[PDB]
């Protein structure tokens, strides 16, 4: 439920081996990042990290901000949040976007490479009709209810 | 023109990259120089 | 020993035939000094405008998708690029190192403006067009929004180059 | 230069702490040579002669003498270059991360470019050396998901027409079997003239504790290490033998001669890490830079390599 | 094209098969430390023993005739070699240069020991020899006087080399 975890930890770390050391929630951004890619950066409501965006309207007194969403109204993918500004760095969904996202908690197990993979209302990935978003690798379960996915979205389909 | 010679000191990019060339190559010599089995 | 170097003559020329630049050497030079209609060529890579800020994606290939749109599939090896259309379009492959046997993809979500492999010469100007199972543009279920800028140009028996616009996806 | 490039001047400054590669103990000093080039091919030749008949007695008057012929062979080894990419702090911008005990921002995961860069260069040399001692390149503990290489880069491992025993699964515990194996791998490996020569074979850390173990009744003052060595001892003319342990390697023994003409690593200068000058600036304090290497250049003789694989099915 | 590439390779065997000495690129060092039997190879030019006082003429020549017995074939251009026997025998080709089509031949009044081209495997010691319509020898109304001093070799599907001394022709 956050970018680092809140508790601390009472083990140094053993950097010896240089494989799987990938597969932790705090791993911000994409795998495969291009220097030509459109960043911006929002307030944000919730705690929308690794998980699709859509924009919240409140009473006019405040500016936009972003929320965990998908659906028809899906603005973008929320790659990186500063906690002390409230910040939540978006991907817009007119960009491509390859990288590790929050996977549904249901049928995680049926979730293989290459099967087509659409957001919830939650933002959440599942697998299928709107946005092209295709599985790259299996659920990794980083906590009993915490299951990421290796995912590339390259926009909306017909 | 190694990185190991604090005299070098370079005028570009490529001097640098020869420099740090030059100094694996002068580490790994060393190395093989100090090894024993 | 004839017929073996007729039969090696044939299959290099068929083999060359897909190939971005092959290497044929020849006994005389050309001449190419008027300075039009020198860029309809299969060796003219990349798009006839392009933008600092396009985003490429180099990937390795199966086949020869090269001016062909490619789809992205997975096998144990990384998942590959693959020339082919449909509603499994990922992006377009306008580059091809054959050494390194890489090729660079502009993403779907990306514009693109350049001559593209097309299926006969059978495409007029203002025309709508759809990427076929082979990655070939074939005149209009379009589920991207291409447009024809010129009409199909032949440089060999089934090479066909259209100058197309592809600017992303309907709805 | 220096006085212009800040991030040059840190990675002259930090390229001392990088530690050497662990490749370089499985090689003889001899046997490396570098070359001149980034990416493409190169091309050797070696030439062999040959005696076309019995030799003529030099008696009295005569013309008519033997020959000694000549032949060649040409071998093409491919490189390849590869990059990647990490973030970082701007140099202006680290005074403003500054702290007592550490510099850069723990909640965000930004470090200065000297600390980023040294731990960048250590995870991509441990990269070259798994992917010196397999052929292979992934990031996966499973070893699946592959980036496919060019023809003619193999590793030791890899390398296509060497000696390979398969030791069953149902005798992975028997130390007997395994010898039987290592032997009939030994009998079946082809070394020439040149099989005076020290050898040398890298194990995983589970056959090496299965090795230590003493030498089988049972007995005593004798190890299975011993015994291999003198079964290596057999056939390399009584030389030297060296053992090695690598993580790396999973239920595998390697075996090889320590002999330039044999096996040779002619890898490029510029196959160890080094930096890009392109660096990625924007409005905000996060900077990119760039890393390179250099991979292939593996050169071996037919049949002179042993690889046993214990199957732990 | 995977298939285009596979009839390209076979086709190149079938041609470098037919060469003096093939140029391939090998993965590998190939090892032959052994001394002993390491000149039966197909690239042995010349003669197993060589008199400075021997006659060479090069031709132009049709076809394959390396390591076989020629004979003049006259046509506009000069006469050429072709490989062949019989009563026809002029000579026989030592040497071959594919690149400015120049084959290196011994005159049938000048004397040779050597590996040459023989027809099958059913060739012994101490064996009369004649060259057939394609300049094999074959064991035999022998026009010349060739005896076989050792037996065929085999190195390809076809190629069978046989040491043979040739001293001139019978009466």
């Amino acid at each position: 439920l956050m970018k680092n975890p809140q508790q601390d930890s009472g083990l140094l770390s053993n950097s010896i081996d240089f494989r799987d050391q990938n597969l932790i929630f705090s791993n911000s951004g994409g795998v495969c990042t291009s220097s030509k890619d459109k960043i911006e950066n929002y307030p944000a409501k919730g705690y929308p990290y690794k998980r699709g965006v859509k924009l919240s309207f409140g009473d006019g007194t405040t500016e936009l901000e972003v929320e965990a969403g998908g659906g028809d109204d899906l603005y973008g993918v929320c790659s990186d949040i500063d906690e002390f500004s409230g910040m939540a760095t978006v991907i817009p969904i007119t960009n491509n976007f390859t990288g590790y996202l929050t996977l549904k908690k249901d049928g995680q197990n049926g979730v293989n490479p290459g099967d087509k993979l659409n957001f919830n209302q939650h933002g959440e990935l599942e697998k299928v009709k709107s946005v092209n978003a295709i599985a790259l690798s299996k659920a990794h379960k980083l906590t009993e209810d915490l299951f990421i996915v290796l995912a590339s979205v390259f926009g909306n389909r017909a | 023109a190694s990185l190991l010679d604090s005299n070098f000191v370079p005028i570009n990019f490529t001097e640098f990259v020869q420099a740090i060339s030059n100094t694996y190559k002068q580490r790994r010599i060393q190395f093989y120089e100090n090894l024993k089995r | 020993t004839t017929q073996l170097v007729k039969e090696y003559q044939e299959k290099r020329s068929k083999l060359e035939k897909f190939m971005k630049n092959p290497q044929h050497d020849a006994s005389l030079l050309s001449n190419s000094n008027e300075f039009r209609d020198k860029n309809v060529e299969f060796f003219a890579s990349g798009g006839t405008r392009t933008s600092k800020f396009d985003k490429l994606e180099n990937h390795p290939f199966l086949g020869y998708p090269y001016k062909r749109g490619v789809k992205r599939v997975i096998q144990h090896y990384e998942p590959h690029v693959e020339a082919g259309g449909g509603e499994d379009l990922y992006g377009i492959c306008i580059d091809i190192d054959e050494f390194s046997k890489t090729a660079t993809i502009v993403p779907i979500t990306n514009n693109f403006e350049g001559y593209l492999v097309a299926k006969d010469s059978t495409v007029k100007v203002k025309d709508k067009l759809i990427f076929n199972k082979d990655g070939a543009l074939e005149k209009v279920k379009a589920t991207i929004n291409a447009t024809a800028l010129t009409d199909a140009k032949q440089i060999s028996n089934e090479v066909y180059l259209v100058k197309v616009a592809v600017f992303g996806n309907k709805a | 230069l220096f006085d212009e490039n800040y991030y040059a001047k840190a990675v002259a400054n930090i390229i001392g702490e990088v530690k050497d590669p662990i490749m370089y103990k499985w090689f003889s000093p001899d046997q490396i040579e570098d070359v001149d080039l980034q990416m493409g091919y190169q091309k050797t030749v070696k030439w062999d002669a040959f005696l076309n008949a019995n030799p003529t007695t030099i008696a009295n008057e005569v013309n008519t003498i033997s020959t000694i012929g000549f032949s060649s062979e040409v071998v093409r080894l491919n490189y390849l270059k590869l990059q990647y990419k990490f973030r970082h702090l701007k140099q202006t911008s680290e005074k403003f991360y500054t702290s007592d005990s550490y510099i850069g921002d723990i909640n965000n995961n930004l470090l200065p470019f000297a600390q980023a860069y040294k731990l960048a260069s250590s995870e991509i040399i441990k990269l070259i050396n798994h992917f010196v001692l397999t052929g292979t390149v992934s990031i996966q503990k499973d070893g699946k998901n592959q980036k496919r290489l060019l023809p003619n880069m193999y590793g030791l491992l890899n390398m296509p027409e060497q000696i390979k025993e398969e030791v069953a699964s149902g005798d992975k515990d028997k130390m007997d079997k395994i010898f039987e194996k290592i032997e009939a791998g030994l009998s079946k490996l082809e070394l020439g003239d040149e099989f005076s020569t020290p050898m040398m074979v890298i194990v995983d850390p589970a056959t090496s504790l299965k090795l230590v173990k003493p030498y089988a009744a049972a007995s005593s003052c004798e190890k299975w290490e011993d015994v291999l060595i003198q079964t290596i001892k057999a056939i390399n003319n009584r030389e030297d033998v060296y053992i090695e342990t690598s993580n790396l390697l999973k239920h595998k023994i390697l075996i090889y001669p320590l002999n330039s003409e044999l096996i040779k690593f002619k890898p490029s200068k510029y196959m160890l890490p080094t930096p890009n000058e392109q660096v990625d600036k924007d409005s905000t304090d996060v900077a990119h830079s760039y890393i390179d290497f250099v991979l292939g250049g593996l050169l071996a003789t037919r049949k002179t390599i042993l690889q046993v694989n214990i199957k732990q099915s």
